[PDB]
């Protein structure tokens, strides 16, 4: 699970992340993010569905982040950059999925990427 | 774009319908529907490898493993292609059963189309119970009802 995009970004402003899946032994059902920031338990952020259209967000990032997906990559367009959203965040993914289940807890996936800094200042 | 479904019969009170979608070659899998009849708490939910009900459940076979690797959880790599986990039933015994898997398929060699679903009656340990019994079946028990897998329209 590579990641791509990341880094510093002032308040208010936009940033975008990318996670594209290489070599993976089936087909991923659901692929998101997950999100760790200083001293905290990582959270689920967005996952969006093989299907590329049903998605899950975080109570936090509702109307402010989104995910899509293409080259079997996703996207988490990142708007309104709040302190709060500094984290390290990861790329995760599971080849199956129970309905009855979380979709945004971290026990639901264990497919895993290896992190990427987001840093929002002011 | 595959449809299919089975309907989950036994000696006892257990029965239900369960359906299968995929719409796209090597994509996941939808699986959903009902069972009723079941105690409350966890019950597996395998696919074994023949769709031979001549013996009522018993000649359905092992669990389905073309890849010839132990007995997991669905979530796991190191699982059965018919391992699918476990069903929840309610204090009703109502199971209602939605999950999705891209390891079971409706084409190609991992094809399920024409082997049996069974629903057991202990709940699957998913390889977890440290006992060569528990790397081949996860000590779910008997077979409590089981159908042949068909193509639906
Ligand atoms: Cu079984
Ligand atoms: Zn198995």
């Amino acid at each position: 699970l590579q990641e791509s995009g990341g880094g510093l970004v002032q308040a208010g402003g936009s940033l975008r992340l990318s996670c594209a899946a290489s070599g993976l032994p089936y087909r991923t059902v659901f692929m998101g993010w997950f999100r760790q920031g200083p001293g905290k338990e990582r959270e689920g952020v967005a996952v969006i569905n093989a299907d590329g259209v049903s998605t899950y967000y975080a109570d936090s990032v509702k109307g402010r982040f989104t995910i899509s997906q293409d080259k079997n990559t996703v996207y988490l367009q990142m708007n309104s950059l709040k302190p709060e959203d500094t984290a390290i965040y990861h790329c995760a993914a599971n080849h199956f999925f129970d309905y009855s289940r979380d979709p945004l807890a971290t026990a639901e996936y264990n497919y895993w990427g290896q992190g990427t800094q987001v840093t929002v200042s002011s | 774009a595959t449809k299919a479904v089975c309907v989950l019969k036994g000696d006892g009170p257990v029965q239900g319908i369960i359906n299968f979608e995929q719409k796209e070659s090597n994509g996941p899998v939808k699986v959903w529907g009902s069972i009723k009849g079941l105690t409350e708490g966890l019950h597996g939910f395998h696919v074994h490898e023949f769709g031979d009900n001549t013996a009522g459940c018993t000649s359905a076979g092992p669990h389905f493993n073309p890849l010839s690797r132990k007995h997991g959880g669905p979530k796991d790599e190191e699982r059965h292609v018919g391992d699918l986990g476990n069903v929840t039933a309610d204090k009703d015994g109502v199971a209602d059963v939605s999950i999705e898997d891209s390891v079971i398929s409706l084409s190609g060699d991992h094809c399920i189309i024409g082997r049996t679903l069974v629903v057991h009656e202990k709940a699957d340990d998913l390889g977890k119970g440290g006992n060569e019994e528990s790397t081949k079946t996860g000590n779910a028990g008997s077979r409590l009802a089981c159908g042949v897998i068909g193509i639906a329209q």
